[PDB]
């Protein structure tokens, strides 16, 4: 996953 | 060529590599189109309303109820040509990551990685458990399974929510107990992320507009990290999480970054997690590497006809890298368990993959992003596999000009803008  | 076929969506089914199939979702679904790529990989064109029975509603929600990073259109992805195009731009990416040494390593771990056959209830048995396959329609219109290790699928809802997904087990968490299970990664090559040059930019939720795009490559392999180490059961629990206090911003919204994560991206992100931790993690799927050998000790018979019991134990021993003594059972090495484990957490890692492609990218997992924008990389006057963005030979080739939004402004449209929204 790529989070903020 | 990693794929050694170049598929056209419209390519008529032959129910081997170009068939519909049914995915274990536990319900019902009418067949999709897919297409093997590679041993033990498919590619789903569609968007993901079947892993998770529950997001199956494309529809944007209310202007009102939806949060910062996030893109909808219920649209994309619905179209023949736009299918024909997310089937060649994933192509083109496992391209890019196979044509580099690190790339090809990550992949042959990947199709090496066959989840285990841990779903007999007898101990003396070996079988397959059936959410590690999927059910492909043949030529004759009768169903068939087929193991695999790894579904790249569109998007769910939210576009730019890519991530990896498995059907887990009644009782085994097959991500973390070393048995692995089949990768479903949402993901899209249509879409990529901008992010900031200067690191107290990047870091700050609310500065840039987003100058720099991330190569695609990049974000694909690190989800083709996490499937490595979901696909070898040694994936961090969830609930294990650095409590940032390195980033003001992260601290004040007390916001916490799973281990997995910070694992995943490398670096220096990866020096959060202290060493007490790291042991306790490595000595825990080192036992669980034990426990598979020993049920591989048990098997004294394989159900299905589909290898033979000699088969698929050699199969494992090859996975787990397991020892064989003089009597024929199996053990754990601990020099050769350190040695794949290292190789599937720290050598794959984001960071190591911006080396070898040799692109710009956020420097750490601890940013906030900028903006997302509308690429197509299918085009090779746009992107190839073996510069991306920054095509040799042309003004693209130095100094990143080729992800520079600004100055290769004709390859990316920006559809949103994140900063200050946080
Ligand atoms: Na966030
Ligand atoms: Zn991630």
């Amino acid at each position: 996953r790529r989070g903020c | 060529p990693f794929v050694n076929k170049q598929f056209n969506y419209k390519d008529p089914v032959n129910g081997v590599d170009i068939a519909y199939i049914k995915i274990p979702n536990a319900g019902q679904m009418q067949p999709v189109k897919a297409f093997k790529i590679h041993n033990k990989i498919w590619v789903i064109p569609e968007r993901d309303t079947f892993t998770n029975p529950e997001e199956g509603d494309l529809n944007p929600p209310p202007e009102a109820k939806q949060v910062p990073v996030s893109y909808y259109d219920s649209t994309y992805l619905s179209t023949d040509n736009e299918k024909d195009n997310y089937l060649k731009g994933v192509t083109k990416l496992f391209e890019r990551i196979y044509s580099t040494d690190l790339g090809r390593m990550l992949l042959t771990s990947i199709v090496r990685g066959i989840p285990f056959w841990g779903g007999s209830t007898i101990d003396t048995e070996l079988k397959v458990i059936d959410t590690n396959c999927i059910n492909v329609i043949q030529p004759d219109g009768s169903y068939r399974s087929e193991e695999l290790n790894l579904v790249i699928i569109g998007p769910s809802a939210d576009i730019i929510q890519f991530e990896c997904k498995s059907f887990g087990h009644e009782v085994l968490n097959l991500t973390r107990n070393g048995y692995g299970s089949t990768q479903y990664i949402r993901f899209s090559p249509d879409f990529t992320f901008g992010f900031e040059e200067s690191l107290e930019v990047d870091t700050n939720p609310l500065l840039g507009a987003g100058k720099f795009a991330t190569d695609p490559a990049v974000t694909l392999a690190h989800e083709l990290i996490h499937a490595g180490h979901r696909l070898y059961g040694i994936a961090i629990n969830p609930n294990r999480v650095f409590k940032v206090n390195t980033n003001a911003y992260y601290e004040m919204s007390g916001l916490e970054v799973s281990f997995e994560e910070l694992r995943t991206f490398g670096g220096h992100d990866a020096k959060f997690i202290d060493s007490l931790q790291e042991n306790e993690f490595r000595l825990y799927y080192y036992n669980k590497f034990k426990d598979i050998a020993s049920t591989l000790n048990k098997a004294k018979s394989i159900v299905g006809t589909t290898a033979s019991l000699q088969y698929m134990k050699n199969v494992f021993k090859e996975k787990y890298l397991l020892s064989e003594d003089t009597s024929g059972k199996f053990s754990v090495d601990k020099l050769k368990f350190d040695k794949l484990y290292k190789m599937l957490t720290e050598i794959y890692t984001e960071d190591n993959f911006v080396k070898f492609f040799k692109v710009l990218n956020r420097k750490t997992y601890l940013n906030f992003d900028k903006a997302v924008f509308k690429i197509n990389i299918v085009p090779k006057v746009n992107y190839t596999i073996y510069d991306g963005f920054n095509l040799r030979n042309t003004n693209l080739a130095a100094n990143f000009n080729g992800q520079n939004t600004e100055i290769n402004n004709m390859n990316f449209t920006k559809l949103k803008n994140f900063t200050g929204l946080f």
